[PDB]
Formats: structure tokens, C-alpha cells, sequence
């Protein structure tokens, strides 16, 4: 709608209860690049986000 | 006059339960068969619910 994120109406499904047997103090998101396919003559690497 | 006396109380002479039949597909046998467990000092915690 108009707004991004504040309206909204519904709830969050559980799917799976799971066990993790270690500490955990720090978290980090990872990321996906797609391969650019360059000319010859170019001689870099390049990637498209 | 009117005089109260003990309470008039119906026992119900039936007891007959209808449980589910197939869901969730030999909780045992997917993953650990009828009786294959691993060595003693993995004490993995494998819990189903
Ligand atoms: C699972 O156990 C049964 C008997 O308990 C036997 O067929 C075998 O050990 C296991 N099944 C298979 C297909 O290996």
C-alpha cells in the first residue's frame, strides 16, 4: 500500500520448534552477487547487485 | 414444606475416543528406524513434537 511497513493486519505462522546447543552472542547477514560476464578487453571482475 | 436433599447427578456410562490416523508418518522410523541409535558420548538432543 501507500505506506512501507506501519499498516498492516495479520500474525506470524510457527512452523518448526528446533534446539540449538550453543552459545550465541553475535549475528551476521550474508548477501548474494550475481556474476557480470565482461568482455575480454574489460581484464576486471565485476558483479551486479 | 420443602426439604433439600442430595443432588441428582447423571454419571455418563460411555467413554469412546476418536484419535487421528496418519499426520505426521512413523515418528520413529524416518530418522532412527525401530531401534539404530550412535555412540555414547553423543548425547545429541533429538526431541519430536
Ligand atoms: C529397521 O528395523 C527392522 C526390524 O526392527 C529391520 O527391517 C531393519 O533392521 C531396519 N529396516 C531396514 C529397511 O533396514
Amino acid at each position: 500500500l501507500v505506506r512501507d511497513l506501519p499498516q498492516g493486519f495479520s500474525a506470524l505462522e510457527p512452523l518448526v520448534d528446533l534446539p540449538i546447543g550453543i552459545n550465541i552472542t553475535r549475528f551476521q547477514t550474508l548477501l548474494a552477487l550475481h556474476r557480470s560476464y565482461l568482455t575480454p578487453g574489460d581484464s576486471s571482475s565485476g558483479w551486479t547487485a | 414444606g420443602i426439604y433439600q436433599t442430595s443432588n441428582f447427578r447423571v454419571q455418563p456410562t460411555e467413554s469412546i475416543v476418536r484419535f487421528p490416523n496418519i499426520t505426521n508418518l512413523c515418528p520413529f522410523g524416518e530418522v532412527f528406524n525401530a531401534t539404530r541409535f550412535a555412540s555414547v558420548y553423543a548425547w545429541n538432543r533429538k526431541r519430536i513434537s
